[PDB]
RNA sequence: GGCCAGCAUCAGUUUUGGUGGCAGGAUAAAUCCAUAGGAAUGUAGCUUGCCUCGGUAAGUAUUAUAGCCUGUG
RNA sequence: AGAACUGGCGAUGCGGGAUGAACCGAACGUAGAGUUAAGGUGCCGGAAUACACGCUCAUCAGACACCACAAAAGGUGUUAG
RNA sequence: GCAGUCAAGCGUUCAUAGCGACAUUGCUUUUUGAUUCUUCGAUGUCGGCUCUUCCUAUCAUACCGAAGCAGAAUUCGGUAA
RNA sequence: UUUGCUCCACACAAUAUAGAUGGAUACGAAUAAGGCGUCCUUGUGGCGUCGCUGAACCAUAGCAGGCUAGCAACGGUGCACUUGGCGGAAAGGCCUUGGGUGCUUGCUGGCGAAUUGCAAUGUCAUUUUGCGUGGGGAUAAAUCAUUUGUAUACGACUUAGA
């Protein structure tokens, strides 16, 4: 529908996330992801995190070099539940993963670019109230990431420029409505009206 | 931690200059010889980027060499490296890096007596040893075939592969190492009979 | 320093709370809560626009704002004339929803030189706003 | 076993030379069909009198309808059925617009709360509560208070594209 | 079953003035303010009258249904909290060696300094909290005092202190020792 | 007329829509209409006790200034 | 380890049970169109993140025949009786 | 070989601090048997030496709950490899 | 080593392409709550309004978009300039001034289109490189061999040499 799609991570269930990113990819949509740091998984943080630590603990006896990789932050534990999604040893899969992208925070192109959600993965929207959930983040932080105070950090700072950004547009789309109402009840706008316009 | 810019003093030794070259006796010596020039320009380019390290940076790190020729080496090549600045504002350290350009700094004013220090150095070289001396693994005993200095299982039939954990002959020393709690006992100057 | 507590005022299921269906032979049309069967299921009935009375899944009805005074368990004659009492159709009419609905009907419904004629219309429209929108 | 009509069905044994005209028996059957419907007639049957198929003949098999579908009723139903230990008798209230409704959300109920498959039961009454307060379940009861209202919180509207641009709102 | 709903009341006085928007609940009354954040439960708080509000639950469950009471209380304690104020007494108790609390700062500090105990060389501390006071009772033999705003700080703040004196390889029948807390009261009297 | 297509009219197989006429059953059951009777999650009225001028409540009260249930046609 | 009756594997591919001699479906000439079996339909992966009523929250939940295990006993967790 | 359930008894008195009969439910696969699938056109025994890694049904070490824990000493139990 | 390198420009030739074909159209936060307007005592404030999907908004007419005239506006927008400022998370982009110039389907005119034959993607994007031309610009190093021994089985390392 447009050339490449940017979801805000912020309030989505990790495998259900990855399970639509998944599917555009291999339909051939390109998909970035940001703000994966404020991802979730059902399930209490406790929970996720003794799932956490098992997945830790599986390594090539004889040289943990070779043997499962475990990275540690969100960006990433996310790529994993999606990489899992696509038959990623294939020349079709490699190239869907490379239709892909996945950020903590909103790095540049994409702070001032539209981000859009996946409602079939929002979290508010799927989860019954009262089911406890896990966010990305902080999982991560417990379990090695470096990364997420550097993070809040920015995050803060780019969402003071964008609070700016917004107070000027609705200033301006405020005119733009003063300016439809005088042009309101003409003779053209009547028309328009009778046209569902 | 990225680094976004360096600035550099105007005048280099030869000394450190050395340093970037790998024949400097059939070299032209041509390093930073347009660096230099941006000095010139009433110093415009070189504010900026320090203008730049301060507006930005969460750390500051120095530029300093030794000076080898103060020393009775045959190594002529001097040693370049960076030493984060601590003190002050991140805008006090700039000033006090730019302030230090050319300019010298000694060991009184950075440690003194009594102080516990630590010491980041390569470890001596010894190339191929075998596994006796490497890991103080035990001598074999004398009566065993096919010599002695060795591990004599290498590992269990599973895993079916030697395993990461077992001592084996290869090089020893010539590591890096991070020597901690090392007193100093004196702080000697060299003008000083 | 008076307290202040929210609120949060929800539309209610309630006897007389009017429905407008969203799926099915109804589909798009208005009805009432005449009775309440359990927390998923209510009976419902319009005879002003023809859907019959019947047992229905909350879950296949969209709540709106209208309400009308009607009895439990008021049959369909009786909710035909308190529902025509209350004139809720006008009343739905007017609302933003409705008008919202009658809208992208008639969008839909635009022949292909009709189509043309709006952009025409919006060029023009364009022109006398992009002005005003810029002389103060 | 489905969506339930609800038959009359009438059978007797076979007539014979010394007793013609046999009594004559009726039940009520919910099922979905009339095959399943006599099926389940001789089943019944047979736990009752000495009767089998072979030997008794279907009189009549009509699908009776609810009198009043429109109007909401109370349910009292009493059930027989057996679970993975034992055989065990129940009672139920089931507020609903019709008998065959109310025993479709018992089949329902009962594969849910106790595992009951619909082999395991044996439906012994249905029945309309005339007078509230012989209502006994709680579970009703709270639907009869007077001028009752409920919200419905946190709406949850069905997304038709895969992506938005808002951010949706469980408002209501 | 779910229940439809189950409401609760919660009085208000005459000092206080309560204020919650999303579940952010503000008291404010002459003893001072207290905030709770109420937003992990899922209750619709309503204003009656400027001396009462509901709590209710739609279509809730046991679980659901059993926390409604604990956000009535939860608030309830707030209110009075603001109002009467909460005070803790503690006794020291000692078979022999005599224990010895002070009031100790380092760096902005206000830490309960516990000395001796059952003989100990080892200085024990615990910090004050923020919002909780403390005196020890003149005309009151070994008896420490806690008092504040916020029934949940000054009641930790206590547990803290006669958690810091449990008995360790000793049976703890005979060896008595502690800080023990003796009484749990309001501050404003004849209430 | 070699190569490959497009459309039309057909034939074999098949898929997927729109629409017409009928048969059955409690000759569907309902709604609706008429009629008799009734009740309460009791509509008007009335009583009484509080209560900022009528709002509540707890009584009476079976169609009145809402309605419903059940049978019969 | 040993018999009975039938059906299979051995001698047999094909669709399903991830995998597998024997289970489920179905038995094979070379092909087109259609429709199904058993089994499936979040993504891997063709196919409803379909509809509907309940139940379940596990600091080692559970998840489909053959089949890749769990018992006595016990719970003021919760459900219905 | 290891661990439970019931609780008559043991334990001055007192079933269950620590134990536990008659019964009875299990788990384990460093015991020994039972089997005979793979290997008899080869997969070289027992012990020790050396060396790694793993399990926990924990002997010591950290922190705990019990006691027929006064103290010292000990015993039972939990998180723990 | 036979005139080489680099940035900008156009030119011919290639080579390609995980897949342009009007627009990736920027708060944050909550969901048992919010957006927007408006007033004010500027607050966990009053009042109004909206949702119930982007089925939107923006754009969109002209030989794939030709050649031309005029009117009404003084608006819109393309381009190359120029003024002031911002943005380091991967800023490499956003904003602002001012003159110039093109287009304007805001409205009204003149001319052109066929024969591509009843369809045939009917060719309109963006990759990397190669070769000459001429506007700026810039004028090294590494390796072998030799040598040190803080290094070394051999490579490697580390020194030294106009
Ligand atoms: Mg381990
Ligand atoms: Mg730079
Ligand atoms: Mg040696
Ligand atoms: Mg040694
Ligand atoms: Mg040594
Ligand atoms: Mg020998
Ligand atoms: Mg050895
Ligand atoms: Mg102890
Ligand atoms: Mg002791
Ligand atoms: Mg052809
Ligand atoms: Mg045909
Ligand atoms: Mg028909
Ligand atoms: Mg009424
Ligand atoms: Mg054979
Ligand atoms: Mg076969
Ligand atoms: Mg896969
Ligand atoms: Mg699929
Ligand atoms: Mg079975
Ligand atoms: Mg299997
Ligand atoms: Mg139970
Ligand atoms: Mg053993
Ligand atoms: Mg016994
Ligand atoms: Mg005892
Ligand atoms: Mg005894
Ligand atoms: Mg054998
Ligand atoms: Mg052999
Ligand atoms: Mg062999
Ligand atoms: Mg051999
Ligand atoms: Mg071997
Ligand atoms: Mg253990
Ligand atoms: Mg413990
Ligand atoms: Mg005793
Ligand atoms: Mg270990
Ligand atoms: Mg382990
Ligand atoms: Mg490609
Ligand atoms: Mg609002
Ligand atoms: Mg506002
Ligand atoms: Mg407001
Ligand atoms: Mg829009
Ligand atoms: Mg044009
Ligand atoms: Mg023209
Ligand atoms: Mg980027
Ligand atoms: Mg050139």
């Amino acid at each position: 529908v447009e050339p490449v799609v940017v979801i805000d991570g912020k309030g989505h269930l990790v495998g259900r996330l990855a399970s639509v990113v998944a599917k555009q990819l291999l339909n051939g949509q390109k998909i970035v992801v940001v703000r994966a740091e404020e991802l979730n998984i059902s399930g209490e943080f406790f929970r996720n995190k003794l799932k956490y630590h098992d997945f830790l603990r599986k390594a090539t006896a004889f040289n943990k070099t070779r043997g499962p990789f475990h990275f540690r932050a969100p960006s990433r534990i996310f790529y994993k539940a999606l990489r899992g999604m696509v038959s990623h040893k294939t020349a079709r899969g490699k190239a869907a993963l490379e239709r892909l992208k996945v950020f903590e925070g909103i790095p540049p192109p994409y702070d001032k670019k539209k981000r859009v959600v996946v409602p079939q993965a929002l979290r508010v929207l799927r989860l019954k109230p009262g089911r406890k959930y896990t966010t990305l983040g902080k999982l991560s932080t417990s379990v090695g990431w470096k990364y997420e105070d550097v993070v809040a950090k920015l995050e803060a700072k780019r969402k003071v420029s964008s609070a700016e950004y917004y107070a000027k547009k609705r200033a301006f789309t405020k005119k733009v409505a003063s300016a439809n109402a005088t042009a309101a009840e003409s003779d053209v706008a009547k028309q328009l009206a009778a046209l569902g316009y | 931690l990225r680094s976004l810019t360096t600035v550099w003093a105007e005048h280099l030794s030869d000394e450190v200059k050395r340093r970037f070259y790998k024949n400097w006796y059939k070299s032209k010596k041509k390093a930073f010889t347009k660096y230099s020039a941006k000095y010139a320009q009433d110093g415009a380019g070189i504010e900026r980027e320090l203008a730049r390290i301060k507006k930005y940076a969460s750390v500051v790190r120095v530029l300093v060499h030794t000076q080898i020729r103060k020393t009775p080496l045959a190594q002529k090549k001097a040693h370049l490296a960076e030493i984060q600045l601590n003190g002050g504002s991140i805008s006090e350290k700039v000033d006090w890096a730019r302030e230090h350009f050319e300019k010298t700094v000694a060991v009184d004013s950075v440690f003194e007596q009594n102080e516990m220090i630590d010491a980041i150095a390569v470890t001596k070289g010894h190339g191929f040893e075998g596994v006796t001396h490497r890991w103080g693994t035990k001598k074999l005993p004398r009566k065993t075939h096919r010599g002695l200095r060795k591990v004599a299982c290498i590992g269990a039939w599973h895993p079916a592969h030697v395993m990461w954990s077992v001592a084996r002959a290869g090089q020893r020393g010539y590591h890096s190492r991070t020597s901690i709690n090392h007193k100093i006992y004196r702080v000697g100057k060299g003008d000083d009979e | 320093t008076d307290s202040i507590v929210k609120a949060s005022n929800w539309r209610l299921v309630e006897v007389g709370r009017v429905v407008l269906i969203k799926k099915g032979q109804s589909a798009g049309k208005l009805a009432a809560i005449v009775e309440i069967i359990d927390q998923k299921k209510v009976l419902i009935d319009g005879p002003k626009a023809g859907v019959p009375r019947q047992a229905i899944n909350l879950g296949q009805v969209v709540l709106t704002p209208l309400t009308f005074a009607l009895p439990r368990g008021a049959r369909t004659a009786t909710v035909s004339k308190k529902w025509a009492a209350a004139a809720v159709c006008e009343k739905w009419a007017a609302s933003s929803w409705a008008k919202k609905i009658a809208q992208r009907e008639r969008r839909a419904a635009l022949t292909d030189f009709e189509r043309f004629q709006v952009m025409v219309l919006r060029k023009q429209k364009r022109y006398t706003v992009k002005k005003a929108l810029a002389k103060a | 076993m489905a969506h339930f009509k609800e038959y009359q069905v009438i059978g007797r044994r076979l007539p014979t030379e010394s007793v013609p005209e046999p009594k004559l028996f009726r039940m009520r059957i919910f099922a979905s069909n009339e095959v399943i419907a006599k099926s389940r007639y001789w089943y019944f049957l047979q736990k009752l009198h000495k009767v089998k198929k072979a030997s008794g003949e279907i009189v009549s098999i009509n699908q009776i309808n609810e009198a009043h579908p429109t109007k909401v009723k109370n349910f009292g139903v009493w059930v027989r059925y057996d679970s993975r230990s034992g055989t065990h008798n129940m009672y139920k209230e089931i507020r609903d617009v019709s008998r065959v409704a109310a025993v479709e959300t018992l089949y329902q109920d009962m594969a849910a709360r106790h595992r009951a498959r619909f082999r395991s039961i044996h439906i012994l009454k249905v029945a309309e509560i005339e007078k509230t307060a012989d209502v006994k379940r709680q579970y009703v009861k709270q639907f009869l208070t007077k001028d009752l209202k409920f919200p419905l919180p946190h709406r949850v509207q069905k997304s038709t594209k895969t992506f938005s641009y808002k951010r949706p709102s469980t408002f209501y | 079953m779910k229940y439809i709903q189950t409401e609760q009341q919660i009085e208000v006085p005459e000092g206080v003035t309560v204020s919650i928007k999303s579940r952010i609940v503000k008291v404010v009354g002459p003893r001072g303010t207290l905030t709770k954040n109420l937003k992990h439960i899922d209750v619709t708080f309503t204003k009656v009258n400027n001396q009462l509000i509901k709590v209710a639950v739609h279509n809730g469950g046991r679980k659901h249904v059993a926390a409604l009471r604990t956000v009535k209380s939860l608030v309830d304690n707030m209110i009075t909290g603001v109002t009467k104020g909460y005070k803790y007494k503690m006794r020291y108790v000692y078979a022999h060696f005599p224990i010895n609390v002070n009031i100790v700062e380092k760096d902005g500090a206000k830490f309960i300094e516990v000395r001796n105990f059952l003989g100990d060389k080892k200085i024990r501390n615990v910090p004050v909290r923020d919002g909780v006071t403390i005196e020890f009772s003149t005309n009151v033999k070994d008896e420490i005092v806690l008092s504040g705003n916020s029934v949940e700080d000054v009641s930790q703040n206590a547990a803290d202190l006669q958690q810091i004196c449990r008995v360790r390889n000793k049976d703890i029948r005979k060896f008595l020792d502690g800080i023990y807390v003796s009484h749990k009261g309001f501050i404003t009297e004849d209430l």
